[PDB]
C-alpha cells in the first residue's frame, strides 16, 4: 500500500487509461479458446515491416474477426505488431478497436515522460548522458525479454570497455546475418549467428547499423516489463517456438480455381467456393486451423502469405549478457559483483494457460521458457512435459526459472517486485505509474 | 550456469539436474514475502543478521 | 513445549517440525531440548529493560 | 419380425431389420400387457440390453442413408495423423454445418 | 454475521464476480421446468472429451435457443461441462452468455489461490505436501460428491 | 474421459492433480451459495436414458 | 512421386510436381510407420528442410493459378521509384481486396 500509493503520487494525472478500455486488455490474458493462429503469426512476421504490410488484409481481417467476437484486443503479445497496427493500418479497422490501440501507445510513451522530469540536465558521464542513469529502463545494460533483433546489442556494444558488456549466444560469441531465405535457413545450428531480419524494405539489408533509433528499444522495455506485469498478475511467461512446424503449418493451401463470370466469395457458410467453407476443410491444413479459431478470412487475401517464403529466421536463443554497475557507482569495493539479465531471442510470449485442448499436442509449437521471475507459468511450465511429479507441489510456490538465463540474487530486477503484483489492490491505472517509481536506480 | 548446448531442450534438461536440490529445504527470499512487517523485525527469522 | 507431560503425534517428520518451528526463535523457548526427568531451562537474556 | 408383449421375440436382427422410422411406430401399436408365457433366456434383464444393441445399428444405416448428404469426418484430436514427423497433427473443432447438396 | 465479515475480509479485491452473471445463475438454479432434456444430455456427455467434441454442436445450439429462451447459464450443475464449453466452444455462442462462463472458471481459479497465499513454504510432511495440511479441499481423502 | 481412443488406461489416471481441486471447490463452495440448499444429487438409470 | 514414409524419397521436384490440392491429400493417405531401410542423405535434418522448399515453389505456382484473378502488386514503402526526382515515392497501404473478374 506504500508503493501503490506512490504510484497515485504519479498519478496527478499526467495521463489515464481509459476504465472501458482496461476490460478489452484484462480479457485478452483471460482468453480461453484464444486461437493458435494468432500464435502462428507472431512468430510468423517476426516485426518485419516487409511481412506485417504484406498481409494487412490478413491482419485486419483477423482483427475485425476478432473484435466482433470477445470485445477484446488482439495480437497483444507482441509490443512491436501492437504499433505497427497503430501507426500503418489507418481507420479501416472499426471506430471503437482502434481506440483501445490508441490508448495503449499513449500509455507507454506516458511513461517515458515520467523520466525527463525527474532527471536534471547536464553534461554526459563516460560513457553515456545523465538523464539515462537514473531509470534503469533507459540503460542499455538491460534488455528486452523477448528481442526479434540485434539492435539492442548494438546499442550495448558502443558502450566502453571498463564496464563490462560481454554478451554470450548459446555459449558462443554473437554473429549477425542479414536476411535469410528457403535455400538457406538451416534451422539446427549451434553457432552464435543471430538474425536481423526486420527490415523496412529488402534493398536495405544492413548489418552494423540499428534499424530505428534507440527511443525504439525503450518503448519495447517499458511495454514488457510494467505494462504486462501489471495486467496478466503474474500468469504469463514466454515461450520458444519450433519453427520447424509452424512455417511446414502455415504454407498447407486449398484455395479453389474461380469461374470468371462468378464474383468474389464472400459468404464463409454458404459458398462452396470458399477456403473455409467444409467442402475444403482437410486435416492439417490452415484452412481447417482458421475454422478451429472461428476467424473469416476472405479468398484472395490467402494468397498473400507467399512473403513468408523471403524473410525467415532459426532458433529462439537464449541470451545471457554481463554487465557490472553503470557510471557514476563503480568503486574499488564494487568491481567483481556483475548483474545478469535474461532475455530470449525471438521468442513468443504466451498470454494464457492453456491445456485443455487436445487439439494441439503440448510441444507441437511451442517450448517455454521462464527467462525472468516476472515471467513463470504457475500452469503451463508445471503440464509441458516431461515434468517430475515431485515438483508441481512446489511449483506453484517459487518460480522456476534455469540459472542458464539468471538467478534471483543476480538478476537487476529481483524476487519481491513479482509479488508486489500479486499484492496489488489499486487497479491497473495506479500500477503503471507505481512500478515506473520502484524501477529508479540506487 | 552458462547456457549450455541448444536451448531447444534447456528447461528440460534442468529440472532433471536439479531434481533434488530444489526440496531440501526451504527457499529462502520467497517466504519472507509472505512477512508482517512486525514479524520481519522479531527473530522469528533469523536470517535479520 | 517445556511441558514433557501430553503425548506427541507419530510421525517424527511433523512434530518436530514444530518443535524447530515455534521454539526458534521464541523468547521463553527451550535451549538446549528438555532434558528426561528435570526441569528445562530457559534462556538468560542479555539485559533487563 | 418383434413382438413387444412378448420378452422373448425381441433379437438385434429383428430390431435390426425394421427402420428406426417405423420402429417407433411399432412400439406404439403394440398391447401394454406383458406376457408370461414367453420368456427371454436373460428375463428383463437381457432384453433391455438386447433391444439397445439394435438401435445403434440401425442409426448407423440412418447416418449411410444421409451418407451423400453429409462430409467425410476429420479425426477430432491431434496425434493421430499420417504425416507426424514433418507436419503436426491437428484435430477440427467441429463446429462447421455438414450439407452436401 | 460474524462468518460474512470474514467473507468480506477477502473480498478486498482478489476477484470480483459480475452481477449479470449471478442474476443468469441463481436463475438457472431457480429455473422451474429446465428442459429435461439437458439431463439426458448430461448423461450421455459423461463429461467426456470424445462425446462434448463430438456433439459440440449440439451443445451450441442448445444453448443459444436457451440464451434466446429465459437468459439463464445452461449446464450449471455440471462443472465438467462448464470448463469444456469455455476450453472448446469458441464464438458460436453469443458473448454476453460467454461472459457468463468467464466470470466462473476464473472465478474457481481465484478460489483456489486463497490459500497459497496462506501457507508457508517448504518440506514435506509424510506423505503429502505441507500447503496441502490446511484446506480440506485440496485432500484426496476428500471425494468431489459426483465423480464422473 | 479419454482425448483418444488409443489411450485406454487403468493405471494412468487423466488430467493432473489440479483438475480434481476445481471440481470439489465448485460443488462444495460455488453450488451450495447460489442455489440455496435445495440440490440433490440423482443416481441416474443409464436403462432408459 | 513422393512416399512420405521413405524420408529418402522427397525431394523438392517431387513435391513440386504435385499439386497442393493433392500435396495435403497424399499425407493423409500414407502410412504411419517409418522406414528406416531408406535413410534421407541429411537424416531427418535436411529432410524437413527439404520438404519446406517444395511448398513454397508449389504456391508461388497456386498465385499463378490466380495471377488472372489478381492485380499486379504495387510497392509497399517509399524510395523505390523510378522517376524519383520530380515525384515522390509512395508505397500502398495494402487494405484493398484484389479481384479481377
Amino acid at each position: 500500500a506504500f508503493r501503490d500509493a506512490r504510484g497515485l503520487e504519479l498519478g496527478v494525472g499526467r495521463h489515464a487509461m481509459a476504465p472501458a478500455t482496461i476490460a478489452a486488455v484484462r480479457g485478452a490474458f483471460e482468453d480461453r479458446n484464444y486461437p493458435a493462429v494468432f500464435y502462428l503469426l507472431q512468430a510468423a512476421i517476426h516485426g518485419s515491416e516487409h511481412v506485417f504490410c504484406a498481409l494487412a488484409r490478413l491482419v485486419v481481417q483477423c482483427i475485425t474477426s476478432y473484435w466482433n467476437n470477445t470485445r477484446c484486443a488482439a495480437f497483444v503479445n507482441d509490443y512491436s505488431l501492437v504499433s505497427y497496427v497503430v501507426t500503418y493500418l489507418g481507420g479501416d479497422l472499426p471506430e471503437e478497436c482502434m481506440a483501445v490501440y490508441r490508448d495503449l501507445v499513449a500509455h507507454v510513451e506516458a511513461l517515458a515522460q515520467l523520466v525527463d522530469d525527474f532527471t536534471l540536465t547536464g553534461p554526459e558521464l563516460g560513457g553515456q548522458a545523465q538523464a539515462e542513469l537514473n531509470h534503469l529502463m533507459r540503460d542499455p545494460a538491460l534488455l528486452p525479454p523477448l528481442v526479434w533483433d540485434c539492435d539492442a546489442l548494438m546499442r550495448r556494444a558502443a558502450l566502453d570497455r571498463h564496464r563490462d558488456c560481454r554478451v554470450s549466444a548459446g555459449g558462443h560469441d554473437p554473429v549477425y546475418a542479414a536476411a535469410c531465405n528457403v535455400a538457406t535457413a538451416d534451422f539446427n545450428r549451434n553457432d552464435g549467428q543471430l538474425l536481423h531480419n526486420t527490415q523496412a524494405r529488402a534493398a536495405d539489408a544492413a548489418d552494423d547499423r540499428p534499424h530505428r533509433g534507440a527511443d525504439w528499444t525503450v518503448h519495447h522495455k517499458i511495454y514488457y516489463y510494467v505494462m504486462v506485469p501489471a495486467f496478466s498478475r503474474g500468469r504469463c511467461c514466454t515461450a520458444g517456438v519450433r519453427f520447424d512446424r509452424v512455417y511446414a503449418t502455415l504454407q498447407n493451401m486449398v484455395v479453389p480455381e474461380i469461374t470468371p463470370g462468378e464474383d468474389c466469395p464472400s459468404d464463409p457458410v454458404t459458398d462452396p467456393a470458399h477456403p473455409l467453407h467444409p467442402a475444403n476443410l482437410v486435416a492439417n491444413t490452415v484452412n481447417a486451423m482458421f475454422h478451429n479459431g472461428r476467424v473469416v478470412v476472405d479468398g484472395p487475401a490467402m494468397l498473400t502469405l507467399q512473403v513468408l517464403a523471403h524473410n525467415m529466421a532459426e532458433r529462439t536463443t537464449a541470451l545471457l549478457c554481463s554487465a557490472a554497475p553503470d557510471a557514476g557507482a563503480n568503486t574499488a569495493s564494487t568491481t567483481n559483483m556483475r548483474i545478469f539479465d535474461g532475455a530470449l531471442h525471438a521468442g513468443i510470449l504466451l498470454m494464457a494457460p492453456q491445456h485443455l485442448d487436445h487439439t494441439i499436442q503440448n510441444g507441437d509449437y511451442f517450448y517455454p521458457l521462464p527467462v525472468h521471475a516476472l515471467f513463470a507459468g504457475a500452469d503451463h511450465v508445471a503440464n509441458a512435459p516431461n515434468f517430475p511429479p515431485a515438483l508441481r507441489d512446489l511449483s506453484r510456490q517459487v518460480p522456476l526459472v534455469p540459472p542458464a538465463l539468471g538467478a534471483n540474487y543476480f538478476s537487476s530486477i529481483r524476487q519481491p517486485v513479482v509479488q508486489h503484483v500479486r499484492e496489488s489492490a489499486a487497479g491497473e491505472n495506479a500500477l503503471t505509474y507505481a512500478l515506473m517509481a520502484g524501477y529508479f536506480k540506487i | 550456469a552458462a547456457p549450455a548446448g541448444p536451448a531447444a531442450d534447456m528447461q528440460q534438461l534442468f529440472l532433471n539436474a536439479w531434481g533434488q536440490r530444489l526440496a531440501h529445504g526451504r527457499v529462502r527470499w520467497v517466504a519472507e514475502g509472505q512477512m508482517t512487517p512486525e514479524q520481519f523485525m522479531q527473530p522469528d527469522n533469523a536470517n535479520l543478521a | 513445549y517445556l511441558g514433557r507431560g501430553a503425548p506427541p503425534l507419530l510421525d517424527n517428520a511433523a512434530a518436530v517440525y514444530l518443535r524447530n518451528a515455534v521454539v526458534a526463535g521464541n523468547r521463553l523457548g527451550p535451549a538446549q531440548p528438555v532434558p528426561v526427568f528435570g526441569c528445562a531451562q530457559v534462556p538468560r537474556r542479555a539485559g533487563m529493560d | 419380425v418383434p413382438q413387444f408383449h412378448r420378452p422373448s421375440t425381441v433379437t438385434t436382427d429383428s430390431v435390426r431389420a425394421l427402420g428406426m422410422r417405423g420402429l417407433v411406430l411399432a412400439t406404439n401399436n403394440s398391447q401394454f400387457i406383458m406376457d408370461n408365457n414367453h420368456p427371454h433366456p436373460q428375463g428383463t434383464q437381457g432384453a433391455v440390453r438386447e433391444f439397445l444393441r439394435g438401435q445403434a445399428a440401425a442409426l448407423t444405416d440412418l447416418g449411410l442413408a444421409h451418407a451423400n448428404n453429409t462430409f467425410t469426418p476429420q479425426p477430432m484430436f491431434a496425434g493421430d495423423a499420417p504425416a507426424a514427423w514433418l507436419r503436426p497433427a491437428f484435430g477440427l473443432r467441429r463446429t462447421y454445418s455438414p450439407f452436401v447438396v
